[PDB]
RNA sequence: CCCGGCGAGGGGAGUGAAAAAGAACCUGAAACCGUGUACGUACAAGCAGUGGGAGCACGCUUAGGCGUGUGACUGCGUACC
RNA sequence: UGUAACGGGGCUAAACCAUGCACCGAAGCUGCGGCAGCGACGCUUAUGCGUUGUUGGGUAGGGGAGCGUUCUGUAAGCCUGCGAAGGUGUGCUGUGAGGCAUGCUGGAGGUAUCAGAAGUGCGAAUGCUGACAUAAGUAACGAUAAAGCGGGUGAAAAGCCC
């Protein structure tokens, strides 16, 4: 029994091309060159979510030691502060409070500074 | 009012009242679950940690949902080397709503 | 003296910028006659200036 | 087309 | 939740008088850099153009020890035939004593179009006299 | 008021009717059939008889006044090609393309 | 494929590719690859394996209460009416009416019967067995069965 | 019936269940070529995506964040066989 | 070819040596959620584990298990002119091939479940057939013997007629 096969290349074909909708040039209309748009754009996706956290993590990190400098103190002297004091706050959480009150960071400069010093 | 907590591996941020997402919990929909873990507790006046896990503190939390993320597309490819593997993944949740922060 | 890849959309597009066609709006309204004509050109019918030239 | 003509003959090298 | 974004419409962003008069060049265009760039503001985004302006006025009597003032040698290529141009310190400071200060906050800053954009935050002055007073710029002592 | 009005299997191609598309392209008949008429091109000539017949079914089929009468929308898209060919030096074939186009103008009062 | 075996264009310096034949499979119009011929499906069974699972169909229609036994069992006159009626009364919608003994009477009057198929006890089947609703048997067909089977 | 060259082509009428079934005629995909809206772009360098994200334009329902589109600026990032 | 022998700025310490104390830093490791293998083994026994352990980069290759396509049986049964196949959108859902519901177009076929058999899945072969782009409104318009004007015909005249 022949097989035909028009109309399930239909759904890889255009399977590709709904993801690949929104790229530049043939990337969203060429299926042969979307493929290869979808797949590289897979690798990026997968390396990136790996990326995402230290490219935060050095975010946190600026924000923390800018506004611990603004305090009085660098942000190295601060973490070997916040663990002598035997504090379990993380990065996130205390470059989230730097910026919106500076204040309860202030008092957690002043504990760093206490078990530190 | 603000008070900062572990739950799921990450600690949190929470304002009293509002409607937050985490880790899976093994509690169902209609329950409340409450925190006794609280790291830091802010307000016009605050007091934090100086110990692992102050003294009292605790946040009063119910659970609304146990739902799932958004799918995932994970494509390892190799180039050149004859490789691809496609992959789905949604991670399950849970929507806690706060109701309470004690002192 | 071939192209080494083929241009797009785009930059065709772009070249064909200046392809565009210029209009005229210099239209007289006769003297007499008070028809359309090119500045400095006849009439249809042959009025020039007002004045008949074509007798034709 | 069906009649195709011989390559123009390459530069010598040899 | 999600963590903190600047937006680049509501800053406001603080004006600075930086006197250059016996200093150290990078020393200086460093902590320049610093504030130009926003690293010292704690809602710092990596994206947004976050710092303040400066104005750097006495810009040649900025100072190099050791022997650079006679042979720093500040090199550029005019994308011409062949032509290369050297200039020591001491005529880029004799000539036009904007580009020391300026080149050396120039590279220090990124590129593309944010670090250009930042780039253009700094107000380098030879002289004493600058008109940006009614722009109040307060003295950042360093 | 739509009253279409168009000319399929325009025998010049549709890149040299869209130059003269692109003239009257939002403007009152009254301006149109005149700036037609003076531009010297061959397609002005095979656009004002459509443009023309526009006016005459508007007229025609439904409501007249032709002075409140916009060329809202205009469009050249393109037609069947017509394969031919070409004899060329060294005995090769070329295949020259009598393309066709389609003018369609919509001529509206409001 | 009607064709030729003249090779289309040179071997060298056409910028075409290569190519030998005008009926190769590649090409539109001549192909077939792996072409199909006219085979034998028809594939062997050993014998007590036939036997042996018709005596398991019998017995999984016995134990679900579908195969009939009753005695001689046949119509009077060669009509499809007299058929319609019969398995009317018995209940009995699509059935494998099987006999020992086949006549011009019975077989006649099942001719245009959709569901209802007449056999000889020499020719039962193991598709038909479990392709009907019900089978019912002669008493001499259940005895000529119990012999075939053995 | 009307424009148009007692054209080609077209718009009304009319047949028909349907004329986006009109003879270039069932269905009508894709590459390709346009028109209209929304958003982005004329001081900015590079497999053109991806992670972050402003602003804008629409729909939502609570009245604060969704949904969708575009995507300034930024980290990283040299196609497939 | 342009500095061009710190990556660059720039440095008299931001160099080098000895000592400590921090901190950044990987897809490592740990924390949390989750899937799969394999071996044990409480205690379940064609099935989850309160469990426990390790394990899971992979080309040629070897092994296990899947989805989808057309056709035969089930099926003269069932869905369908209160709208099938096809086409185009959306929204859910699966670990993946995929699946499901449904808005529109189309107008008459489609087929559960478990089985069976393959012309059974294409992006690549200077692959074949058709179609359409690209350079591109680009080169050329086929002898550098040569045209000018009036009248005509015509809807339209440099080329036709006189």
């Amino acid at each position: 029994a022949r097989v035909k096969r028009g109309v399930i290349a239909r759904a890889r074909h255009k399977k590709i091309l709904k993801q690949a909708k929104g790229y530049y040039g043939a990337r969203s209309r060429v299926y042969r060159v979307a493929f290869q748009a979808v797949i590289k754009a897979g690798q990026y996706a997968y390396r990136d979510r790996r990326q995402r956290k230290r490219q935060f993590r050095q975010l946190w990190i600026a924000r923390i030691n800018a506004a611990a400098r603004q305090n009085g103190i660098s942000y190295s002297k601060f973490i070997n502060g916040l663990k002598k004091a035997s504090v379990e706050i993380d990065r996130k959480i205390l470059a989230d409070i730097a910026v919106f009150d500076k204040v309860a960071f202030t008092a957690l400069v002043e504990k760093a500074k206490a078990a530190l010093a | 009012m603000y008070a900062v907590f572990q739950s799921g591996g990450k600690q949190h941020r929470v304002s009293e009242g509002q409607t937050v997402r985490l880790e899976k919990l093994d509690i169902a929909t209609g329950e409340t679950v409450e925190f006794a873990e609280v790291l830091m507790i802010a307000n016009g006046e605050e007091v934090k940690i100086g110990v692992p896990f102050v003294d009292g503190g605790v946040i009063k939390a119910e659970v609304v949902a146990h739902g799932r993320g958004e799918k995932v597309k994970i494509v390892k490819f190799r180039r050149r080397k004859h490789y691809r593997k496609q992959q789905g993944h949604r991670q399950w949740f849970t929507d806690v709503k706060i109701t309470g922060i004690s002192a | 003296a071939v192209q080494q890849n083929k241009p797009t959309r785009s930059k065709r597009g772009m070249r064909r910028s200046h392809d565009a066609l210029t209009a005229v709006t210099s239209l007289s309204v006769d003297k007499t006659s008070g028809e359309k004509h090119l500045r400095h050109h006849i009439t249809a019918d042959g009025y020039y200036r007002g004045r008949k030239v074509i007798a034709k | 087309p069906v009649y195709i003509p011989r390559p123009r003959p390459p530069h010598p090298r040899l | 939740m999600k963590t903190f974004t600047a937006k680049p419409e509501t800053v406001k962003r603080d004006w600075y008088v930086v006197d250059a008069t016996g200093k150290t060049l990078g020393r200086l265009a460093t902590e320049l850099a610093r504030r130009l760039r926003g690293k010292h503001k704690a809602e710092y985004t990596p994206h947004v153009d976050t710092g303040d302006y400066i104005i750097v006025l006495n810009a040649d009597k900025v100072a190099v020890t050791g022997n650079k003032r006679t042979d720093k040698v500040y090199y550029h290529h005019t994308g011409h035939i062949g032509g290369i141009k050297q200039a020591t310190f001491e005529e880029m400071i004799a000539r036009r004593p904007e580009r020391v200060i300026e080149i050396a906050v120039k590279g220090m800053l990124p590129k593309g179009p944010l670090g250009r954009a930042m780039f253009r935050k700094l107000k380098v002055y030879a002289g004493n006299e600058h008109n940006h007073a009614a722009q109040q710029p307060q003295v950042l002592d360093i | 008021m739509e009253t279409i009005a168009k000319h399929r299997h325009a025998r010049s191609s549709a890149q040299k009717v869209r130059l003269v598309a692109d003239l009257i392209r939002g403007k009152k008949v009254s301006q149109a059939l005149d700036i037609l008429t003076y531009t010297n091109k061959k397609a002005a000539v095979l656009v004002k008889k459509v443009l023309e017949s526009a006016i005459a079914n508007a007229e025609h089929n439904d409501g007249a006044d032709i002075d409140d009468l916009k060329v809202t929308k205009i469009f050249v898209d393109e037609g069947p090609s017509m394969k031919r060919i070409m004899p060329r030096a060294k005995g090769r074939a070329d295949r020259i393309l009598k393309r066709t186009s389609h003018i369609t103008v919509v001529v509206s009062d409001r | 494929v009607t064709g030729s075996g003249k090779k289309p264009w040179r071997q060298k310096g056409t910028g075409r590719a290569r190519s030998g034949s005008i009926k190769s499979p590649i090409w539109r119009s001549g192909g077939v690859t792996f072409a199909a011929r006219p085979q034998d499906h028809s594939q062997k069974v050993n014998k007590k394996m036939y036997r042996g699972a018709l005596k398991s169909i019998l017995s999984e229609l016995v134990r679900q209460d579908r195969l009939i036994v009753v005695e001689k069992f046949s119509v009077e006159a060669p009509k499809t009416k007299l058929l319609a009626q019969k398995l009317k009364d018995m209940a009995l919608e699509d059935v494998l009416i099987i006999t020992g003994e086949l006549d011009e009477n019975l077989f006649l009057a099942a001719r245009n019967l959709h569901k209802v198929d007449v056999r000889d006890a020499t020719g039962i089947d193991p598709v038909s067995l479990i392709a009907f609703d019900k089978v019912v048997m002669t008493a001499d067909a259940v005895k000529q069965v119990e012999e075939m089977l053995a």
